[PDB]
């Protein structure tokens, strides 16, 4: 017999001690080697309750990613709390690696395997594992990059769909590549390319899932209403540089309800003066490395907030969310919960 | 939907106030109090839980879709306007005001036909006065050629008189001079506890 | 102890924009969202939107979309609200609020335990309009055994307030001046009435004196029984 509990997980990975890359270096000193032959035990006649929105595993991951980022992406100039810190800012090798989170003795991770599980509620197919799957700590906003896909249908996730202050996490069942590039020979200017055919078809599928949750109302997408660039734009880090991409075109309702078929190109910029998601403040980094900077990634999810207001119209409006990077971890850790044996 | 009832409570200190909210969707409901000239104040949250500083004379209940705030033993600082909340939405409010008990008094009903001075403007106002009544609760309905009127009338009520503890009400029906000349019988119907039957005062347009 | 201080009230014309501030203290400003609710008498309290200080994220109420902006200043822990294209319907008292439950890890936005003191804002035209004053004549016959009701209708004026006296203040017994009402035209109207012995109707003279300072208007009007 067991009970829900909270303990200090350890982490495991396949990091290379020879690698100069930042995630690998961190992982070498923080984690242990993965298990070649893991063990999964599918529990029969066992129904367990899961809540991805009160899962403290997310908290521990967040602490680790904040750790990793502080010990790696050190700014040349730190501006926080009315003071100025001037450090050294060498260019780094940056490519996130899968990190496994595991329970110690006395504790076990329960895994939900319901193919349509939405994050909250009971689960029928529960298995018992020692470690989660490998999760890449991909810090991003609006778009969830390089994550895991939903098995069956597109899954809508929210702690409460009626609360316009709760984040909505859209989980895709088919990835859409985003190809972001800063060429060689304004060096801060860049761009991302998306297959408009694939995107508008996934987006069309997403509008149809949201209709199932919102009484067949007209679903409408819109750009963000306000906030810092870190949330009004697709914000992510590629190869060490901080990218800010304009997703206005990505949320084009025209191609959902002709000619839209083609290659979408989002305008991006690499910033050196950014606001730290760590929650501290404003930092100054060095100019971008010379040469073609490129990373191809899977859009595997979307973060959305729903417009509130005492209206009476028969349509809902959604806008690309973000900010709480804890939600990024929720989207991968949702099927896990830690229990203590007796 | 979030429907709050009643609109006004007229109570004496010591009596109890029963305010209700009917909702279309279940979920955490809160109640707020707003004293005159002051910012609102959370009274009950999550349906029945009492906020800090709130005495157990306040209490929340829910039957089906009906959430209820009851306030036993009304004190001076308990009067004001109360609102119900669910997420970003609010009820219309319940005004809880101090009433001085006195014996029941039926209103005197007078009706005033349009001024000949006003009729030269192009509008026609019919005024119906309900004089010196108690309690405050009073219904008025306008009838023109025996047809119930909607949305062309505005009411007004006086503060409780400091001498005789009665109220007075004035309702005004507004029609164009053209619309007005189309009909003969104009009437206001008054129902009040002081009346055995609803009293109707009327006039026939054109005749004196 | 959580405190929410707002900026002073203001008057505005239709078409103007407005900006009010709310300085917060007593708690870690970043961790919880901030709401703006407006209160106007005779209307449901209206949530205008929330704003999360960490990245300035916002959710504006659909019916205000395109007219409202919420920003914040991190250092001075102050939230700001801005409203454009003001109309009479925007005349209200504006509050900033924050929910009761707030931790560094979790919050519930909606149980508003904490309110600012409220910023009243009035939007009205500088235009002023004097009242039409119409007599509310008693009746036909003189009933020597009852009392008569008479008055005057003070109609279509702007803005508040008008005042009514009777016989230059000499007559006060049985007088009732009702609170004014706001008509669809945007203009105000009220009634004043006075009950008097019916036997005095052809002896004593009744004048209602209407004062409307904003239009510099003082009108005397004699209410008398119709002759027919
Ligand atoms: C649980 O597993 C059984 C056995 O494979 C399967 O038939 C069923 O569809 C699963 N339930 C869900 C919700 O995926
Ligand atoms: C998820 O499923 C549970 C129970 O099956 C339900 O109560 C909840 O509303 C669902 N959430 C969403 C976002 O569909
Ligand atoms: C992206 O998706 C493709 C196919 O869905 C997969 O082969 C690849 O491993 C994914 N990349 C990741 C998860 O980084
Ligand atoms: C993904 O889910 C949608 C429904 O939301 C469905 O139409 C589509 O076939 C699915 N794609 C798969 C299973 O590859
Ligand atoms: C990404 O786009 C660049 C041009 O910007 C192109 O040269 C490259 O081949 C693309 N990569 C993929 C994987 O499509
Ligand atoms: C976009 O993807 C479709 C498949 O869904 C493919 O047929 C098409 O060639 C792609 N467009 C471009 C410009 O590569
Ligand atoms: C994003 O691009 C669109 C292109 O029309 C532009 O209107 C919008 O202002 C841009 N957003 C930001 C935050 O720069
Ligand atoms: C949406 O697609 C249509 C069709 O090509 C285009 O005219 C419009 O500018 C697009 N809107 C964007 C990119 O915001
Ligand atoms: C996603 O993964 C690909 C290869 O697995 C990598 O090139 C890319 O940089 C990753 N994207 C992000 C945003 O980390
Ligand atoms: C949604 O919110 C209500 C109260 O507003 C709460 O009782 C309920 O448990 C919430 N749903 C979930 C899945 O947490």
């Amino acid at each position: 017999v067991w009970k829900d509990a909270d303990t200090t997980l350890f982490c495991a990975s396949d990091a290379k001690a020879h690698e100069t890359e930042v995630h690998n270096v961190w992982a070498t000193h923080a984690c242990v080697p993965t298990d070649p032959n893991p063990q999964e035990i599918h529990l029969e006649n066992v129904t367990e309750n899961f809540n991805m929105w009160k899962n403290n595993m997310v908290e521990q991951m967040q602490e680790d990613v904040i750790s990793l980022w502080d010990q790696s992406l050190q700014p040349c100039v730190k501006l926080t709390g009315g003071s100025v810190i001037k450090q050294a800012c060498p260019k780094i090798s940056f490519d996130p690696i899968p990190i496994h989170y595991c329970t110690p003795a006395g504790y076990v991770i329960l895994k939900c395997n319901d193919k349509n599980f939405n994050g909250t509620g009971p689960c029928k197919n529960v298995s018992s594992v020692q470690c989660t799957h490998g999760i890449k700590p991909v810090v991003s906003t609006q778009l969830l990059l390089n994550g895991s896909l939903a098995e069956e249908e597109i899954i809508i996730r929210s702690e409460n769909l009626t609360n316009n202050a709760k984040t909505i996490i859209v989980h895709l069942n088919k990835s859409v590549e985003i190809n972001c590039t800063r060429p060689s020979n304004d060096i801060r200017k860049a761009y991302c390319e998306i297959n408009g055919t694939k995107w508008n078809k996934v987006l069309k599928q997403v509008t149809e899932k949201l209709k199932e949750h919102f009484n067949n109302k007209t679903i409408i997408f819109q750009p963000p209403s306000g906030g810092d660039l870190e949330i009004t734009m697709h914000h992510f880090n590629c190869r060490g540089e901080f990218f800010y991409c304009n997703t206005t075109q990505l949320f084009n309702n025209t191609c959902i309800g002709k000619g839209c078929n083609g290659t979408i190109t989002l305008p991006c910029k690499i910033k050196q003066i950014i606001n730290m998601w760590q929650g501290t403040g404003q930092a100054m980094y060095a100019p971008p490395i010379d040469g073609k900077i490129n990373c191809v990634s899977n859009i595997t999810g979307i973060l959305l907030t729903r417009d509130g207001g005492a209206n009476n119209t028969s349509n809902e409006t959604f806008r690309p969310g973000g900010g709480n990077i804890k939600d990024n971890w929720r989207s991968e850790l949702y099927k896990y919960k830690v229990v203590q044996i007796e | 939907v979030l429907t709050q009832s009643p609109g006004t409570l007229s109570l004496s200190p010591g009596e109890t106030a029963i305010i209700s909210c009917r909702t279309s969707q279940y979920g955490s409901l809160a109640w707020y109090q707003q004293r005159p000239g002051q910012a609102p104040r959370l009274v009950i949250y999550s349906g029945s839980t009492r906020a800090a500083g709130i005495p157990d004379r306040f209490s929340g209940s829910r039957w089906g879709p009906d959430y209820t705030l009851t306030i036993s033993n009304l004190e001076s600082g308990d009067f004001g306007v109360y609102y119900c909340q669910q997420y970003e939405f609010f009820g219309q409010g319940t005004k809880v005001q101090v009433d001085i008990k006195r014996t029941v008094a039926a209103p005197s009903v007078f009706i005033f036909p349009p001024s000949d001075e006003q009729l030269k403007s192009g509008t026609a106002s019919v005024v119906c006065l309900l004089n010196n009544f108690y309690p405050r609760e009073a219904k008025v309905q306008w009838k023109v050629d025996n047809a119930l009127q909607s949305g062309n009338s505005q009411e007004s009520v006086t503060e409780q008189d400091s001498k005789d503890s009665t109220y007075s009400l004035s309702s005004t029906l507004t029609l164009s001079k053209a619309d007005y000349e189309k009909h003969k019988v104009y009437a206001c119907e008054v129902t009040h506890q002081g009346l055995r039957s609803p009293v109707t005062k009327s006039f026939n347009r054109g005749e004196c | 102890q959580v405190r929410l201080s707002q900026s002073g009230g203001q008057m505005k014309k239709p078409g103007d924009s407005m900006r009010i501030s709310c300085r917060a203290s007593g708690y870690e400003f970043i961790n919880c969202p901030i709401n703006w609710i407006r209160l106007a008498p005779g209307k449901r309290p209206e949530w205008m939107g929330w704003m999360k200080p960490r990245h300035g994220a916002v959710s504006y109420a659909r019916q205000l979309q395109g007219r409202v902006t919420m920003t914040r200043d991190m250092y001075s822990e102050t939230a700001f609200l801005e409203l454009r294209s003001l109309t009479s319907d925007d005349t209200a008292v504006y509050f900033c609020t924050r929910g009761k439950y707030c931790t560094a890890r979790d919050y519930y936005n909606w149980d508003f335990e904490h309110w600012g003191q409220g910023t009243p804002v009035t939007v009205s035209s500088a235009s002023t309009k004097g009242p039409s004053v119409f007599p509310l004549a008693p009746s036909s016959k003189s009933t020597s055994g009852g009392t008569a009701a008479l008055g005057c209708l003070v109609k279509d004026y702007f803005p508040e307030p008008v005042t009514v006296s009777w016989n230059s203040g000499a007559l006060t017994s049985g007088v009732h001046t009702f609170p004014a009402v706001l008509q669809s035209s945007g203009l105000y109207s009220l009634s004043s009435v006075v009950t008097v012995p019916s036997s005095s109707l052809g002896t004593q003279t009744y004048i209602c004196n209407v004062n409307h300072k904003p239009s510099n208007t003082k009108v005397d009007k004699k209410v008398e029984p119709k002759s027919c």
